[PDB]
């Protein structure tokens, strides 16, 4: 009964955990894409 | 490129199922209205069925996703699994 | 027993959901800032063309 | 600036706690050793207490946080961090609040699975 619900909720919790991790790594990647266009834009301003 | 429609709909659906208020006589029909749209958001543009191994474009925000059998996007995969487990929990409990 | 545990998992689950949501909003912000910086970059490029 | 360390540690701790095997003589110690760093990432730099109204530096990525009722007070770690000097610089951080609540509910689960 409630142990099937618990055994299910654990799995969906783990799944959401994986999703959160992927979103973190993507936010980081986009942070790099920003810092790059920022340095590039700055060096182009200097040029 | 991440999927906005899919994640947003997963949030809405999960929030609806997990906050099922036994006392709101309109809750079940709400979950029932939202569930097919969440199902649509994760479907294959070739098959029509739920995405098997998702692949997405990186230059646009196309919202168009296709199977590997038909650039792999991990978010889409995790979300397909999310849909499966949410469906499993919906089948297990009675609302 | 399993009631307090499952009822605990539900709450931590909803909270995790709220987190996923806030991260999505952050990603959208990053997308808009990247695209703005990209168009701005492209127009700042045309500055070289006017030599 | 979002909490990178705090989310990393939340993922680690949650994964270890949720895959808990009492048949593994190694899992318990792993959880006990990863866990103090995870609470640290959500501790206040004036209090030591769990971040009450999280105010997180946009100034840098030094990732040292304080409570809203803890602005303008001396930070605990000495030598003091060079980046968090400007107290006029941090804003409220939603991700941190969500993570604090996550930690509290996670502990509520851990005390249940231990007992
Ligand atoms: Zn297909
Ligand atoms: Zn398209
Ligand atoms: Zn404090
Ligand atoms: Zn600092």
């Amino acid at each position: 009964g409630a142990s099937s619900q618990a055994a299910c909720l654990k799995q969906i919790l783990l799944l959401q955990l994986d999703l959160i991790e992927q979103q973190q790594q993507q936010l980081q990647a986009k942070e790099k894409e920003i810092e790059e266009l920022k340095s590039e834009r700055d060096t182009l301003l200097a040029r | 490129m991440n999927p906005v429609n899919a994640t947003a709909l997963y949030i809405s659906a999960s929030r609806l199922v997990l906050n099922y208020d036994p006392g709101d006589p309109k809750a079940f029909t709400e979950i029932n209205r939202l569930l097919p749209y969440f199902r649509q958001s994760l479907s294959c543009c070739v098959c029509g069925h739920l995405l098997q191994d998702p692949i997405a474009p990186t230059n646009s925000t196309c919202q168009h996703y296709v199977c590997k059998t038909c650039e792999e996007n991990k978010q889409l995969s995790i979300l397909v699994n999310c849909y499966k487990k949410l469906c499993e929990y919906i089948t297990q409990t009675t609302l």
